[PDB]
């Protein structure tokens, strides 16, 4: 239970539309996941 | 059942020339952090169980 | 639907639960979003014995 | 502006939108607490 919900870019930077492409690309391609099996679980997911 | 899939947001559809950006996003931020989405929360979506 | 009713000048605001896309990107900018959510899969309880 | 571009696990909040703008949130949070 998540409470208090919820990349830095100079304003006026032409680099938000290609970053943002890139990471929704990134989402949305399942390659995430992959980090998340390289970094988040320990021992408490296989509870 | 299970994990999540597709991990990503629910937000505003704006168009590219619309000057409604960021006092928008401004707002936004105010709802997260003075717990309004917790309001929602409780009187939308904690209430019911079986 | 929504995104031909935006770029169609008929509609002019969504409000409403879609999820983030490349491609809705690509022409229909997104704000920071309201839920951090995704899939999930329906299941039945099964009758018991 | 010594530097450009900033990665961190940096947390999105109001004085930092202020001042600068954001890619869509790369991960997850919020507050939570931890307990035995």
């Amino acid at each position: 239970y998540i409470f208090a919900t919820t990349i830095a870019l100079q304003k006026g930077s032409p680099w938000k539309r290609q970053i943002d492409l890139a990471l929704l690309q990134f989402v949305g391609d399942g390659e995430m996941e992959e980090l998340e099996t390289l970094w988040l679980t320990g021992i408490c997911h296989n509870e | 059942t299970g994990e999540l899939f597709f991990r990503s947001g629910f937000g505003i559809g704006m168009r590219k020339d619309s000057p409604w950006k960021q006092n928008v996003s401004l707002s936004i931020l105010k709802s997260h952090e003075n717990g309004f989405m917790e309001d929602l929360d409780k009187t939308w979506v904690r209430y019911q169980e079986c | 639907g929504m995104m031909g009713e935006l770029l169609s000048g008929q509609a002019d605001m969504i409000v409403a639960p879609l999820t983030i896309n490349n491609e809705r990107a690509q022409y229909i900018e997104f704000s920071k979003p309201f839920k951090y959510q995704g899939l999930t899969i329906l299941v039945k309880k099964e009758i018991p014995r | 502006q010594r530097a450009v571009m900033a990665v961190g696990s940096l947390t999105i909040n109001e004085e930092r939108s202020e001042v600068v703008d954001f890619s869509v949130p790369f991960v997850e949070t919020g507050i939570s607490v931890m307990v035995s």
